[PDB]
């Protein structure tokens, strides 16, 4: 009668993980955001396993990092040494 | 088993004869007397000690076996027949029992 | 001629009144109804499963209890008709318990490594005149690596009926009397050894009073 | 004789057709038992095969009517501050009383759904 | 006779739910020299370490507080057709009683 | 003493061994039946021919099917089986036809 379990649409699942830049808007002029995802020694872009971005927002980062090198907005071979103490969101091992 | 009964009795005849062989008046006489006599009775020159002649008590020369475990209408007596190595696994049970009632309280 | 006391307890229905050693309530409070993950369910636990709760498979306790009026009844008859009952598990967490329960009753245990060819090659492993078991009771149908036991095949190769505890990952197929229930829980198989022990020693003392009644009349 | 072929049938059917043949003379000691009180499923071998396509498993993911208000208590407040026991029968958690202080209110209490938490927000401290 | 579907609804495993970081009390049921085997109910046991705070208070039957992380400890790996249970739980000890 | 066995294949089969060089063994396949519905087959092998013969004759009576038949002569219905690559097509027929079938199926 009333007793048996119903079919409902699966509670106790918190809504899915919004990455870090989920509703935000990357620019090519927004160098201090873009310089956060390149390496402070080599200038190379950290990957999706490091940056923790979704594949949508990782690709807008890379399509705007490479947009900004040729326009004269950010340098290729290093992080902007002025913009070095920003919140280190990219997880990387070295010197623990 | 009636294969051992015909060799215990045949031994005590050959014990009683060997005291009647030699001059030893005690018809009850020691085994190292028997080991001494037959060596001096049957002189080998053989090199192995297990190749020289021996007449001994047959439980000590025939190897020992388990007896049969199934009586009539089957029913093997041990509660671990159907392992094989039937006494080892019980002797592993006697030890595992012997450790838990310790830890239930406290060459 | 001794076939008066063989052909009564096949006509009687639940002759040993085995429907008193359990209900769903005793089975609930010792956690029979819990099964493993929905990740490792089998195909043939599919009828026996109530559902999954947050991915934990829950075993039908109604469909459990309609097996055990029928599974414990048959292992009562195997104790009545004097057949050899072998207890097997490979749990290693109840391996003391199964063998100790085989001494508390009068039938058999084997909870150790399974030598290859224990039932299919018995006649050279033992003497040539061995009465092989007439029912095998499993308490873990799985092996210490998670595939079904050796003796679920060699039971059926040697044509022996078998009652087996089947849990959400086990294989119910070749064993004739599945018991869809828990086996990994220490309260569950204390219950399971309690019903299987008492159902045969009640079934043994039924066999004692009937032949004595026949001995007098 | 006997047959050792566990694929080709049940051990009943691999025996009750061997007594019709007359290859085993003695009637095995489980045969006249199993015939009388048989299992609800004949233990024929089947090879287990994998679902490949649009064939999900027909089990039901069980959910109960009181799961909503249970879910929100682990959202807006914490977990059980009181610890669990689960050894005693009928343990009533701080959520299990909270779902029962919800399920008197409806039926036909029916003020607003958020308000139905507002009425039971007050009552548990009292 | 009570129906199974009813007594599953009134069952404290069902009432718990998604077992992440949930305060559970449990019995200890086997002591090994360092490793504590806590039977909380459930299907399985769990194994903890013997802490340096009150390290003699953990005997057989000692009711202990548990965060009860995630009764699973199952995972499917790259070849597998089922998934590899370990028959454990990874519940972390907290205290006593 | 009411069964009889018939040989179905003798095959000089070979493997190759580090010391022995070439090694011959004999792979026999027998069929065993008794009339009356129960029949079975087995494969056994050894190096010697009499050794393989006894090995399969004394094994085939542990793997025997009950071949359920119609009244004594024929089978119940038409069957059409494909077995690994072998199509077999076998038909129910009326009494006194004869066994017009492959010479191995004759002896079974
Ligand atoms: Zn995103
Ligand atoms: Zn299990």
């Amino acid at each position: 009668n009333e007793d048996l379990p119903i079919s409902m649409e699966n509670p106790y699942k918190e809504p899915l993980k919004k990455c870090i830049l989920c509703g935000k808007h990357v620019d090519y002029k927004n160098v201090q955001l873009l310089s956060q995802f390149v390496s402070p020694f080599t200038g190379c872009i950290y990957g999706r396993h490091i940056t923790g971005l979704c594949g949508k927002k990782q690709k807008e980062i890379t399509k705007a990092i490479k947009r900004a090198q040729i326009m004269g907005f950010m340098p290729v071979t290093y992080k902007d040494p002025a913009y070095l103490k920003d919140p280190k969101v990219c997880n990387i091992r070295y010197r623990e | 088993e009636d294969f051992i009964k015909k060799q215990i009795e045949e031994f005590n005849i050959g014990k009683r004869h060997l005291a009647n062989m030699m001059g030893e008046d005690p018809e009850t006489f020691t085994q190292e007397d028997i080991d001494r006599a037959i060596a001096y009775l049957f002189p080998s020159g053989l090199f192995e000690k297990r190749a020289r002649p021996v007449m001994k008590h047959p439980e000590q020369i025939f190897p020992r076996q388990r007896a049969i475990q199934w009586g009539e209408d089957g029913r093997p007596f041990h509660y671990l027949f159907y392992t094989g190595k039937q006494s080892y696994y019980s002797l592993m049970h006697d030890v595992y029992g012997m450790l838990l009632n310790l830890e239930k309280h406290q060459r | 001629f001794n076939d008066k006391i063989l052909n009564e307890p096949l006509k009687h229905s639940d002759f040993f009144n085995v429907k008193e050693l359990f209900s769903v309530r005793s089975l609930f409070d010792a956690r029979v109804h819990l099964g493993h993950k929905a990740g490792c369910r089998h195909r043939f636990m599919e009828p026996y499963i109530f559902g999954s709760r947050l991915d934990h498979d829950i075993i039908d306790l109604e469909q459990t209890a309609t097996h055990l009026q029928l599974a414990l009844n048959f292992t009562a008859h195997m104790a009545y008709r004097k057949g050899i009952i072998l207890f097997i598990s490979r749990n290693r967490q109840f391996s003391y318990l199964i063998e100790n329960m085989a001494r508390d009753c009068g039938e058999y245990a084997h909870t150790r490594y399974f030598r290859g060819g224990m039932l299919t090659n018995a006649r050279l492993l033992f003497g040539p005149t061995v009465r092989l078991p007439d029912l095998i009771i499993f308490l873990h149908t799985l092996n210490n690596i998670f595939e079904p036991h050796v003796a679920v095949r060699d039971a059926a190769k040697m044509n022996i009926p078998t009652v087996g505890i089947v849990d959400t990952n086990c294989n119910p197929c070749l064993i004739t009397y599945p018991v869809p229930g828990n086996d990994d829980s220490p309260l569950a198989v204390h219950l399971y050894c309690r019903l299987f022990q008492t159902a045969i020693t009640r079934a043994k003392e039924k066999r004692q009073q009937v032949e004595a009644l026949y001995r007098l009349q | 004789a006997g047959s050792r072929l566990e694929t080709v049938g049940s051990i009943f059917s691999r025996t009750r057709d061997l007594v019709r043949a007359g290859v085993l003379k003695e009637k095995p000691l489980w045969f006249d038992v199993y015939d009388a009180f048989p299992p609800l499923r004949e233990p024929v071998f089947q090879r287990p095969r994998v679902r490949y396509g649009k064939a999900k498993a027909p089990i039901q993911d069980i959910w109960y009517h009181e799961d909503r208000i249970r879910a929100k208590f682990y959202s807006v407040y914490g977990s059980g501050q009181r610890a669990f026991d689960l050894f005693n029968p009928n343990f009533k958690s701080t959520c299990q009383r909270f779902v029962e202080k919800y399920t008197e209110l409806q039926k036909l209490g029916e003020t607003d759904e958020e308000k139905l938490f507002v009425e039971t927000g007050k009552a548990l401290l009292a | 006779v009570e129906s199974f579907a009813s007594m599953l609804r009134h069952s404290p495993l069902t009432q718990m739910g998604p077992a992440k970081d949930k305060l559970v009390i449990g019995r200890i049921f086997h002591i090994v020299e360092n490793d504590l085997y806590i039977d909380f109910g459930g299907k399985f046991h769990c194994v903890c370490r013997r802490p340096e705070v009150d390290g003699e208070k953990y005997q057989k039957g000692t009711r202990v507080r548990l965060r009860l992380l995630d009764l699973e400890l199952t995972s499917r790996f790259l070849g597998a057709t089922t998934d590899t249970t370990v028959l454990e739980a990874n519940a972390v000890l907290l205290g006593i009683q | 003493e009411d069964f009889d066995t018939r040989i179905l294949e003798v095959r000089n089969v070979f493997t190759m061994t580090a010391k022995e060089g070439r090694k011959k063994s004999i792979r026999v396949l027998v069929a065993v039946g008794n009339g009356k519905g129960a029949a079975g087959f087995s494969i056994g092998k050894a190096t010697d021919r009499m050794d393989a013969f006894r090995k399969a004759k004394n094994r085939a009576v542990h793997h025997l099917h009950y071949i359920e038949r119609y009244e004594d002569h024929t089978i119940f219905h038409d069957i059409s089986l494909r077995f690994k690559r072998t199509h077999i097509k076998m038909k129910k027929q009326p009494k006194g036809y004869g066994l017009r079938c492959h010479r191995a199926i004759i002896t079974i």
